[PDB]
Formats: C-alpha cells, structure tokens, sequence
C-alpha cells in the first residue's frame, strides 16, 4: 500500500491547536533554545527558554508543522503558522 | 436496549449515594461492554479474551499464558497501544504523542 | 543512553512478532558449549572455566572478557547459550496444546483427521483467526478415532472417494502428571477378551510424528510455517540464559553466591549428563526412563514450579524455586512490578503540612530536599552568569549546584574534585543544578485514583522538613495531616516541564471533568470564617478594615 | 480492571473513539464531542411551563394589536406592524420551537428542565446588559432580519466535526441538535427584546462569543478518554462508605462488571 | 559496469544548526559521509550526482532531544565489481606472488599461479618486472583483467584476477 | 551504514547468497526492473567508461555553480591537471578513490565528445540488449566476434555473429583519437 | 520511589508523553541494546571500537539497529527466550493497517 498523505486541501481535522499540540510545540521549542538552538523573535530581555517559546508562538515565528494521524494511517500536515491559537 | 438497560443499573448505583458523574464515562464503558456483539465482561474472562495487543493483555493477571499462547500462534503485536510502548519506553501515542512534529526548511527561510 | 558512542543508527520497535525457538538457531545463536555443570573455579582458582556460565559470555568480576566484546557488564547485553539433551523433553506450558494437536492429527502417518470432504470441517477451515479456529476443528476431531482411508464425496454416498492412509485406530490420551497414555480399541471382542490397551507416548515418538505433519497442516492448525512448528513445542536443544539474567552476587572473594536459575540449570545438566552416560554404557531397557521423566522434571521446574502435579521441587532448605514463570506473574514480577510500575530516580517522600499562605499551585519544599533534588540544566548565552555563580556557591550553599557534565560523557563532583572552585563553564555543556523557586514539579498522594492526585506545582524552597500545600488542594488529593506521606517528582528535560505546567498544573485543574463541577472548594476554618465575616451583624472599622485591604496583592490601592 | 479495560481508549482526530486495534467505540465521543469540564446544567426553557405560558413567551403576532411587540420595545417596530414577507420568517421561528416542544418530549419524558450542556448562556447575556450599560426603558435598534437571520447563521457555525460529505454532515446535524434547542428557546424574538435589552452591538457580541466558546468546549483530539472514564467511575466507589432493601451499592457494581447469570436481588418491574 | 542508483541516508542533526542554512550543512554533511563509502552490497560509492534539487523532505524532530532525522533522497554514481567481469586497468606494485591492477578506485590482484605458464619473474630488474616471448610486464604495463572472486572490506573491495584465457593479457 | 532504498520485508530466512557470474545474475539491488525516488519503475542504468566521465564531470562542473552561488552575500593530458584542479575546490578532499576513478576513467575513455558518446548509446540501445553487456561494449577495444562473446559470455546466442561484427567495426569507426 | 501502575494511570490521564516517558527512562532503567535486522533477538556482538557486529547465526554485518529499551524489558525478552518464546524486534511495519 503506497500514499496515503492527504494533500494541503481536503482537510478536515479542527484547524485549531489543540492543548495537546500546543503544550508540546511549546516544549520542543524551548528544549531547542535551551539546547543552542536560533531564536526568531527578538527578545525583549527574557532568559527562560520556556518564556521565548511563548513569544515564538505569539508572533507565529515558529518554524513547526504537526503530522496528525487518522486511525487508517493517513496523515494531515498543518504548520502553526496555520492554526489558530485560542484557548 | 441491553446496553441501555445496563447504563440505567451502573447509574442507579452511582447516583443513589449522593454523587453524580457525566453521561460520557458510563456511556463509554457500558459501550465497551457491549460494543463486540455480545457483553464483553471487565474480567479475565471477558475483555482479556478479545484481538488486543498480545504484550498488552500480558500485563493483567494471565501475563504467561497468554505469553506461551500468543508464540504458538504467531501473533504479531502492532503496538499501537499505551502498554506496548510503556514496556519499550517509547513514547505511545497519547495525547502529545498523538502524532509527529517536524521542521520545515521553506518555512524557516522566510523567517530567517 | 548507555554510555559510548553507536556507529549503528538508532530506530524504535514499531512490531513484536511472538515465535518459538527453532533448535538449529539455539544452535547457530549461541557461543556456549555449556557442558560442565560444576558452576566455575579453575581447580579452586579464581575465575571462571569453559564449562558453565562465561566461555565467551558475561563477564563477573569486574573484567572485560565476553567474547572479545570487552565493554564490561555495563553496557554488555545478554547473549545466550545452548545446552544438548540426550531425548527430548516437553515444554511445561504446551502439554496442553502438544496433547490438543495429538487427538487433532492421528499417528503414524500425521495428517489431519477431516478435510474439505466433510461438513463442519468446512465451517470450521472459514474462520480467519488463530486459535478460535483451531478451537475445533478440537471437538470435529475428538469424536472420532480411526484414519480413515476412504469417505463419501461431494456427491451421493456411494462412490467413496480415497485421500491418504495408514487406518490405523486413534488412541484417547488423558494427562497424566508430565507424560501421555493413550487407550487403543479392538480387538472385536475376540482379540484378547475385553479390556483396552495401555501404553507411554514418548517423547520421540510424539516429536516424529509433529514433524511429519504436511505445510499446509501446519496452518490448518493455529500454528504458522517459519514462526511456530508444532514441532517445536517439544525442546531438543535448550537456551541458557546469561549472567545478566542469572546474577552472581559474590559476597567478599573467598565466598559464593549464585541465583536460583544457577542452579537448577547445573540440576537440568547433571541429570543430563547421567542419562547420556548411560545410553551408550550398560542401559537396563526400560529403567533408563525413570531418570527421564526425572530431566522431564528439571526442565519442567525451571520453566514453571506450580502445577497440579504437587512436588513442589524444593531446593534443599525448605525454600521452594523461584522458576521463571514466577519471576512474571502479577505484582512485584517484571511485567506490573518493573515495567507497568518503575522505582524512579529525583524523587522525595516526607510528611505534609497546611500552609493557609502558599498560592494554589505551591508547594513547600524542604531546603535538605532542594538540596539533593536535582534538575539539569544546558549552558546557554541566556544564564552562564546564573550558573557560573551558582556553581562557585557549591552544592553545601543552598542556591548551588552539585555537577557538571561537559561535552563529552564525562562527570565533575563539585562536592569532591581538586578544580571545583575555578572551572570556565562552556557553551552547550551540562549544570546539574539546584531545585530553584518557580520549577515545575510532579506531586502526589498515592493511592492515586484521580487525574488529580498527580499535579504539577510551583517550587518555593522552605525551612523545616516537611512538604507545605495550600489547603484548597486537599480534597482532590486527600490527603489529611495524621501523619500523611507525600511523594515529588523532579523533571529533567525543558520538553517535560511544558507537559507539567500546561496539562497538570494545579490551576488547570480546577474545573473537574469527572463532574462537569470544580473539584476544589475553600474549607474548613476558611470556609467556617467567611460566613461569620459575611453577616448582617458583624462589621469592621478602620485599624482592621487597612489591614485586611493590604493582604490582597491585587489590590488596587483605592479604599 | 476499568482503568486496565479502557487504557487504550482516546478521541482520534475524526472525532471518532476507537482503542488500539481501530476498533469504534463511540463515532463522537459522548454522543457530542464535548468535553466535559466545559459544561454546567442549564435549563431548557422549551420543555417546562403550560402550553398557555410558553405562547406567552414565545408567540410573535405582527398580525393582531394585543400580540405584537410594543413600538417601545424595537424602533423600527411601529412600521413593521402587519407586514406579511416578515411574519412568514417569524413563523418558521415559532413552528421551529413547537417541533423543539415535542422532539425535546419525545427525549425527556421526565420533564426535567435542567440537563448538563456545553456553553453558558445565562451568563454571556448577563454581562452583555452591563458591559454596554442598558437600560430597560429606550427601545433597540435590531430588526428582525437581524435577529431571526443571525441566529440561523449561527448554527451554521458551530461545528463539531468538520464534514465535506453528506454523512459528517448529517451526523454534523445530530452532534449539535440538542445545543441547538436550548439556543433557540433562549435567542428568541421575544425573548431578545422582551427579557433581555440588546442592541445591534450587543446581539453581535453575544453571537461572536456564543460561537467561540463553543469551539472551546469541543473535544481536544488526544484526551485519553478510556482512562478519565475509568478513574470517573473508580474513583466515587472508593468514597462509598456505608422497597429499596435490594442488593445496593459496591457489590452491585461488582455484580454488573462480572456479568453473573444469578444476580443477588432480581426482580422485575411492571406498569 | 558502472552505476546510476537511487539511495537514501539517515542524518541525526543537533539543535545548535538549525540555522537558516541548514539546507547547506545537511548536503555538506550528506557528501562528507557519503563520498568515498564502500559497502558489499552497494559499493564505492564514488560521486554524488545532480548536486542541487536534492529533496531533503520534512525530517521529523527525536522524542528526548530536540534533535532532527531527516530522509535523503539523491541519486548518485555507483561503482562495484562481479565474479565474471572482464575490465583493464593499471599496474601497480608486483611481487614474487604476482601484480596488483588498479581499476579506477578498486585494487585487483593477480596470482602467478593463474598466469600463462610461459612467464618468468625477473628478479635483479629494476623496477620489477614479469618477462615472456616479447610481452614485458612492469608498473605502465596496460593489462586486461578477468574477475573470478570479490572479497568486501571496510571501505575497500578486492579482487582476484586471472589472464590465462585468450584475448586478455596484454593490451 | 548508508544504503537504503527498494528494502522489502525479508522475514527471517534469507536464505542461499546466490553467486554472480556473468550470468547476469547480479545483487538483489542491481536488477533489470528497480524503482526511482518519483515512484515509478525504470531500466538499470548502465554506465560505460567515457559516459561515465562527463556524468561525474557534469556533476561536478555544475557543483560549483551552487557551490559559488552561496559564495557572494580536451587533449588528454591537459584534462588530467584541470580535473585534478577541479577535485581540490569542491570534493571533500580526502575522496582519494574518486582522485584514483578519474585518473583512470579519463585515461581510458574510449570516445571525448558529447556528440561521439550520444550516437554510440543510440546504436547500443536499440538492438534491445541486457544493460551489463551494453556497458561492456563501449568500454572495452573489440575487434571480433570470438573476442567479443568470450569476454562477454552472456551474449552468445542473443544475437549472430554477423550482426554483432557491423556493432563493433562502428564503434571502431566512431572510436575518437587520442 | 515508587511509581507504579496506579502512577502511570494519571499520566495517561493527563495524556503527558514525554513525561510518563522520562519516568521510565532517564530516571530508571535505560539501556542501550542491539539487534539484529533478520532475527528480532538481541544476540549481535557488539565491538564497540573496531565497529565489528555480526550476527552469526543468521551471518550479517551490514544489517544492524540501535535501540533504547528499559533493562526490564531486556530482561523480560531473555527470560521469555530461556523458555523458547522468541520476542521479535523489528524496526518497520510488516502487516500495514
Ligand atoms: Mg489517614
Ligand atoms: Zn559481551
Ligand atoms: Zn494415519
Ligand atoms: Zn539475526
């Protein structure tokens, strides 16, 4: 069985970040700066690398796209660029 | 109505000592009671009986008999489940788990 | 994770496939060549001797030797050994099975019993599952007797249709302890005069006819063609698990200490080795088998020691045997006792005490446990300054830390060492410092029943011993004072504090989707307090009225 | 046993519940997609009082002088007062709420008014009347074809599962119908400029937060559900300290996750 | 003989160069592991092909650390030998044992006991050399190698080769 | 630990490692039909010397295009000097096996120009031909059928003797001087 | 301390991967075993210096994996071998779904 991999059309997954999604971009944003990683967004004077993520997230700087997956093995790709942070 | 009148008992015991839980949580495991044509029991002879994940059934009461008869019949464990990943130290798709984050170079440019 | 760098590219176990020992790659796997059963000593010497545990396998006493691997049991995995036996010997767990596939496919010849001629067969063959089919077939095979040469076709039953052979009678096999006895039929009342025919299925006998068992009868069966022949439920060759499995403790150097499973192997060998000597020596005809039902004995222990069989196989003291089996049953036993459940590192157990003054989300935490507890951190542009500092202060001083790791896998004990007061911290090395106020940690009250119970806190580092929450928290937790132990646990990486403090924190919490109802409420003297405060009869005037309005942090500064 | 029964259990990203093996449990989890702790009982206005009074609070008659909204109450009341093109659409959103009378009735044959729904409704016009400082005395300025329209606009919006076909659409249908019923007995004619005092900024704010919070208290795709449902129903056994002298409480339940032929106190109720 | 294939590597990348040219650093570190390899079942790989439009894909970030995987597809020039293949080459080093044909990056062995028999080891020349009739055999000598065995090493594939059947020897 | 590509399921056995003469039975990897990273199926390609030279040369050339891109803000033995320029200024350097492979590749280059090596794959690729023996052909001097059949035994009997003599007395033709 | 079956529940609950990971990871077992890519047994000898793997047995060098697994687990895969049951580790899926 080959593909698989639903294009950028045809989505239909809520377009909004889930608390989940969030909660782990957030880390693995942070984890990267604290590991060295470059930062996007200028900072304001904030050393917490926990903090800079939240500024990344706020300005959508973040260079992320989630891969969510559907039961059947298929996969949506959506970039935080994309969806819609509430919450 | 089987199911139906199952969820109506486990209320009836719930809500007659003073406590009151959602709809969703009784509605779920009296679903997954009933959900596999018959009433599949929360016990070692029940749920522990059905297709589920050889290396997840093992780790409730049966573990090596289910261990001896899951190589004599070949199964193959997709490890889809939380316990299969738990004893590998993966990390299960959970929650955050649930899927994959990746980086994009296109994207990464742009914001230089 | 396991110290030295992999040339092999690192991947995730995706699929476990469940298959059985096939004798030739026991064989071809192992470097044993086990066959001494006296455990070691080279005459008396230290050191180990090419016959039991170590020729070309884990290493003891703190050396390199195991197969030119060298690493040094740190590091070294188990790899496996292989022991010969003189006949083979069933496998403790399957007697059940071996017996089903025995009543399921007659003797002699070794083919299945009804085919696609017969009905109820045919039902039977449709099922696409595993071991609900070969759940009869069972009953359409335990009728039944008799391997028929010739039964009626898809036609009228007249024309009766040949397929195999041998019509020879099957025999009705019940257990007997560890070995079979089949009951034969005939001979019409003129054989003999009336009584059946009782005889011993051997081991050999019943392995000779698994392994003349057809391809696709092998899958007619729940048994597949590379994973699981039927033919090897039957042990001819038996696995000998390393050291690492079978621990040697050595108490001093002049002494001893072997596991449980050391011994019984040297047990399986030494009856092994009697049964092979008298083979081709003076062997009484049939007193040989009453030394193989004694190796159908060890072999059958050391897999499993609790079955309706009763002889416990005590080893001599009055202790039992802890087999392998029980190594794996529930509770304390691999699978729910160190896999399911972990004893875990950076963690702390004291008592707990109300504090109506810490936020929410606090926690109290002891300056003695900040003191051990620690978090590691990375050496970044954004708090060299924070960590240099923190590392002059030293692991005595409280704000401190107590290691540094560098660039490569290497420790620095700032509480020892010759250069801990200097030291250049460099970018992208390791601090393992200090719990500080504002770290996000797991705390919990077990029997944890709830999503609650397990929450994450706010650190405030606090004189005197005892864990410190605020008391709104107590209801969801409970939690009471008589005496009520908590435990902690510390994060280690900036990814799994984001899991604490935007899932589990406590004032994510609040709101319970048990009821769709806050968990949390004010009680007790706060919740007795704000009636007697909010009544018609009671007022305040000015000297307290002040005081009041300054305790609230948010206060807007207007009276 | 619960808890090791439904570990797999969680809501995938087609808001559909399966384990581990792609098993479906439930197509939307808790028949709504809601998740719970966004929830509080509300009343449905719809269901409760005689038929005498719901007219009384419901019944929008442009054609008669005794049954028409007072001129006091809209400003462009007085020049509505009798036109036939706007009573056909405040008929279709009465007709719509005596189809809510009986499908509600049809569900609960209680009559119980109060019922755990998502989205506090009570609330997001309670602050509405004091965050623009209404009084009760000067007229509004939403026409009908602002209100009546702008309520059907909005259960356009409010979207549980994300559908492209007939089926997740129509299953779209079923998922919101009930939150739909309360929204209509609250957002009504009468109701908006009779009860409650709102203006066209009002209305606009009141719909652009009842959608919002909505999309809130759906289910987040990832929410282990087997085992918050498990340690739901473990977890008030555990405080359980203890005609109706039949086999009650703890063993009961006991009873009931064994699935025994014998039960401890049978008996058969008959009407 | 040679080969235009299509193969795959897995690269860990740390956090620190997930600058805005990493695109250039993961070609950089593809060719500095990739050029010069050998295996047994694929070979020397020699050159990587058509630099540029190298689809590095969407690389997935590790669990624990914030590190990078990421899948490249790239076609390259793909180069190995075979128990039957007749190539020619260059001579190198030549001992009492025979001489060693060097064919492009690979080194082939020749044994006296696999030559014509007609065919002496000279042993005061200078540079060493293999005399017959007229042919003369030294390190210039072009000679055409028959391959009878392949053995695979670390990074290197070796060869025994033969030239007693005709048309080969000499060129 | 590079390879990847084509891996199918080998599960457990495999099994017998089967020898590869000039039978033309080569490694799994090697085969007539193979996949490609679009995702479809294509013929081996089958490199000969001298094609093989502008197809690294090429590869190279147009290396340091983008190699200086990111950098702002003939005759025989003359082309082995300015490609041994051409390898310290954008191979890695210690690629001392390719250094050793274009020494070699182009001193026995059979043909030089791109228009000589196009019209010598055109009149090998049309007879429908097995990869392997196509390669062979345009790198190695034949002259005879018998010198040709025995060195590469896998023709034989897939084309006469005849017809294989015409192949080669034009290649000889089209056989660029040094 | 301990952090048993009930423990594990919550996280589940609270859906925390990483963390339910880091419990019984870095703070507990974690081990660093190879495996073989025909066999799913962890029988390679590992050389870690001269890079030397093999697999005797089953004969390959090339074909090899690097795996983070609890020593629990470790343990639980040779003690089901010492009683013939052969746990497979395989790196990719085979029956798709
Ligand atoms: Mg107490
Ligand atoms: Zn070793
Ligand atoms: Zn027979
Ligand atoms: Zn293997």
């Amino acid at each position: 069985l080959k593909e698989k991999a639903i294009p950028k059309d045809q989505r239909a997954t809520t377009p909004y970040m889930t608390k989940y999604e969030r909660a782990r971009i957030l880390g693995t944003r942070a984890l990267q700066i604290s590991m060295n990683a470059p930062v996007f967004v200028d900072l304001e004077g904030e050393t917490d690398p926990l903090r800079i993520a939240m500024k990344e997230l706020a300005e959508k700087k973040i260079p992320l796209v989630i891969r969510r997956y559907l039961p059947d093995g298929s996969f949506e790709d959506w970039s935080v660029e994309e969806l819609i942070v509430d919450l | 109505a089987g199911r139906a009148a199952l969820y109506k008992e486990v209320y009836n015991v719930i809500a007659s000592d003073g406590s009151y839980v959602n709809y969703r949580h009784m509605a779920l495991l009296v679903d997954v009671m009933t959900t596999q044509g018959g009433l599949t029991s929360v016990t070692r002879h029940g749920f522990n009986r059905s297709n589920t994940g050889a290396l997840m059934r093992c780790s409730f009461e049966e573990t090596v008999e289910i261990l001896f008869e899951a190589g004599a019949s070949a199964e193959l464990d997709d490890c889809r489940g939380v316990s299969e990943n738990v004893i590998l130290g993966q990390m299960a798709p959970i929650g955050t788990g649930a899927f994959d984050v990746m980086i994009d170079e296109e994207s990464l440019v742009k914001y230089m | 994770v396991g110290q030295q760098y992999s040339s092999a590219p690192l991947r995730t176990v995706k699929e476990v496939q469940f298959g059985l020992f096939s004798p030739e790659e026991v064989r071809a796997i192992s470097v044993a060549k086990i066959r001494f059963p006296e455990t070691m000593d080279e005459t008396q010497t230290r050191a180990k001797i090419g016959g039991l545990n170590d020729p070309r396998l884990g290493s003891i006493d703190r050396n390199l030797k195991c197969q030119t691997c060298q690493e040094g049991m740190n590091e070294c995995p188990g790899h496996f050994g292989h022991i010969d036996l003189a006949k083979p010997v069933f496998h403790v767990g399957f007697i059940a099975k071996i017996k089903k596939v025995c009543e399921c496919v007659c003797m002699h010849c070794g083919k299945l019993l009804l085919d696609e001629h017969n009905e109820l067969m045919r039902q039977a063959l449709a099922i696409k599952d595993s071991k609900k089919r070969f759940a009869a077939i069972w009953t359409l095979c335990k009728t039944k007797m008799v391997c028929e040469t010739d039964v009626p076709s898809e036609d009228d039953p007249t024309q009766l249709v040949s397929r195999g052979g041998c019509g020879n009678t099957q025999p009705t096999i019940r257990k007997d302890g560890l070995k079979l006895v089949g009951s034969w039929k005939k001979d019409r009342a003129t054989g003999d005069a009336d009584e059946p025919e009782l005889r011993v299925l051997s081991t050999e006998e019943i392995l000779n006819i698994f392994k003349h068992i057809s391809v696709k009868d092998f899958t007619s069966l729940g048994f597949n063609e590379v994973f699981s022949r039927p033919e090897w439920m039957i042990l001819t060759c038996l696995p000998v698990p390393p050291p690492p499995v079978r621990p040697s403790i050595s108490f001093n150097e002049s002494q001893r200490g072997e596991d449980d499973l050391t011994f019984k192997l040297a047990d399986i060998l030494k009856a092994n080795i009697s049964l092979e000597t008298l083979e081709h020596n003076g062997a009484p005809h049939h007193a040989i088998e009453e030394a193989e039902s004694l190796l159908q004995f060890h072999v059958a222990t050391y897999m499993d020691n609790d079955i309706a069989g009763q002889p416990q196989a005590l080893q001599k003291s009055g202790r039992p045997v802890k087999s392998i089996r029980a190594r794996l049953k529930g509770k304390e036993g691999r699978i729910r006792g160190n896999l399911m459940g972990k004893r875990v590192d950076f963690s702390a157990r004291t008592v707990i005490s109300g504090d109506p003054n810490l936020e929410l989300d606090q926690v109290g935490v002891p300056k003695s446990i900040a003191k051990t507890l620690t978090y590691p951190e990375v050496v970044t542009p954004y708090n060299i300054d924070r960590l240099t500092q923190l590392v002059r202060n030293g692991p005595n001083e409280h704000p401190g830390a107590k290691y540094v790791i560098r660039d490569s896998g290497d420790r620095i004990d700032l509480r020892y060492s010759k250069r801990a007061g200097d030291i250049q911290l460099q970018y992208g090395w390791k601090v393992e410092r200090h719990i500080m106020d504002n770290d996000p940690v797991l705390f919990n009250r077990q029997p944890s029943l709830h999503k609650m119970s397990m929450m994450a806190h706010r650190v405030k580092v606090i004189p005197y011993s005892t864990f410190r929450l605020n008391l709104s928290v107590t209801s969801p937790y409970n939690a009471d004072f008589d005496g009520d132990e908590m435990n902690l646990h510390v994060p280690q990486s900036e990814e799994t504090r984001a899991e604490l403090s935007q899932l589990c924190a406590v004032p994510l919490q609040i709101v319970s989707p048990q009821s769709n109802k806050p968990c949390m409420g004010i009680v007790q003297d706060t919740l007795c307090g704000i009636r007697k405060l909010t009544l018609r009869d009671t007022f305040i005037e000015l000297d307290q009225v002040l005081n009041m309005l300054y305790w609230v942090p948010d206060w807007d500064g207007v009276i | 046993r619960l808890v090791k029964a439904l570990e797999d259990i969680m809501v995938h990203y087609d808001n559909t519940t399966r384990n581990s093996l792609g098993n479906v449990i439930q197509f939307i989890y808790g028949e709504d997609g809601m998740d719970a702790a966004h929830i509080e009982k509300q009343s449905l206005d719809t269901i409760g009082g005689s038929d005498a009074a719901f007219e009384k609070r419901y019944r929008v008659d442009l054609l008669n002088t005794d049954h028409t909204l007072d001129p006091s109450l809209l400003e462009s009341g007085s020049e509505i007062l009798g036109d036939l093109k706007l009573q056909v659409l405040l008929d279709e959103e009465y007709k719509q709420l005596v189809k809510d009378r009986k499908f509600l009735r049809e569900v609960f044959v209680d009559g119980e008014a109060n019922w755990p729904l998502p989205v506090n409704i009570r609330r997001i016009i309670q602050n509405a009347q004091q965050t623009f400082h209404i009084d009760h005395t000067k007229p509004s300025d939403l026409t009908i074809k602002d209100i009546v329209l702008g309520v059907k606009d909005l259960q356009e919006n409010l979207l549980v599962l994300r559908g492209k076909n007939e089926i997740i659409q129509n299953a779209q249908r079923d998922a919101v119908t009930l939150f739909c019923c309360l929204l209509r007995s609250r957002l009504a004619t009468r109701r908006v400029l009779q009860e409650y005092r709102l203006t066209k900024q009002a209305f606009d704010w009141v719909l652009s937060n009842i959608e919002a919070q909505f999309l809130r208290s759906v289910v987040h795709p990832g929410e282990m559900v087997g085992v918050l449902a498990a340690q739901s129903i473990g977890e008030p056994a555990t405080q359980m300290t203890l005609s109706k002298k039949v086999t009650s409480g703890v063993p009961r339940l006991k009873e009931i996750l064994n699935v025994a032929k014998n039960m401890k106190t049978p008996s058969l109720t008959v009407y | 003989m040679f080969f235009i294939k299509d193969l795959s590597l897995n690269i860990t990348l740390h956090p620190s160069f997930f600058g805005p040219r990493m695109k250039q650093y993961l070609k950089t570190k593809l060719l500095e592991e990739v050029e010069g390899s050998c295996t047994g079942k694929f070979g020397y790989i020699l050159c990587v092909l058509d630099y540029d439009n190298i689809d590095i894909q969407r690389g997935r970030i590790l669990p624990t650390d914030g590190s990078a995987e990421f899948n490249v597809k790239y076609r390259a020039v793909v180069f190995k030998p075979f128990k039957g293949e007749v190539v020619d080459g260059t001579v190198v080093s030549c001992s009492q044992h025979g001489f060693e044909v060097q064919v492009g990056p690979m080194k082939v062995f020749v044994t006296k006991h696999l030559m014509p028999q007609d065919l002496t080891f000279n042993a005061g020349s200078n540079p060493p050399s293999y005399q017959s009739s007229e042919d003369v055999i030294t390190i210039k000598s072009r000679i055409r190698v028959k391959i009878e065995g392949c053995i695979s090493q670390v990074s290197s594939i070796h060869a025994i080769g033969s030239i007693k059947e005709d048309y080969l020897g000499a060129i | 630990s590079t390879s990847t590509f084509q891996t199918r399921r080998r599960r457990l056995k495999k099994v017998e490692e089967e020898e590869n003469a000039a039978t033309l039975q080569l490694g799994q990897e090697f085969q007539l039909k193979q996949i490609n990273h679009q995702g479809e199926e294509e013929e081996l390609i089958a490199l000969n010397l001298s094609e093989a030279r502008l197809v690294i040369k090429e590869a190279l050339v147009e290396r340091r295009r983008a190699f200086k891109r990111s950098q702002k803000k003939e005759t025989r033995e003359k082309e082995l000097e300015s490609i041994d320029v051409l390898l310290e200024q954008t191979t890695g350097g210690n690629n001392k096996d390719l250094k050793n492979t274009m020494q070699y590749l182009t001193n026995f280059s059979r043909f030089r120009d791109q228009e000589t090596v196009g019209a010598v794959i055109q009149l090998l690729k049309s007879t429908g031909l097995h990869p392997f023996e196509v390669a062979q052909l345009g790198s190695l001097a034949c002259d005879t059928a018998d010198e040709a059949k025995t060195l590469i035994p896998s023709l034989n009997n897939k084309i006469s003797d005849d017809e294989l003599e015409r192949i080669l007395k034009e290649l000889s033709n089209l056989e660029t001087l040094y | 301390l301990r952090f048993g079956e009930m423990e594990r529940d919550c996280m589940i609950a609270h859906g925390a991967a990483s963390f339910l990971k880091e419990r019984l990871m870095e703070a507990s077992d974690a081990f660093r075993v190879h495996i073989c890519g025909i066999c799913g047994l962890m029988t390679v000898i590992a050389k870690l210096n001269h890079n030397q793997f093999e697999c005797k047995g089953c004969d390959n060098k090339i074909d090899i994996y690097q795996i983070h697994i609890p020593y629990a687990a470790k343990l639980l895969f040779q003690e089901l071998m010492a009683m013939n049951i052969t746990p497979r580790l395989y790196t990719d899926r085979s029956r798709d779904f």
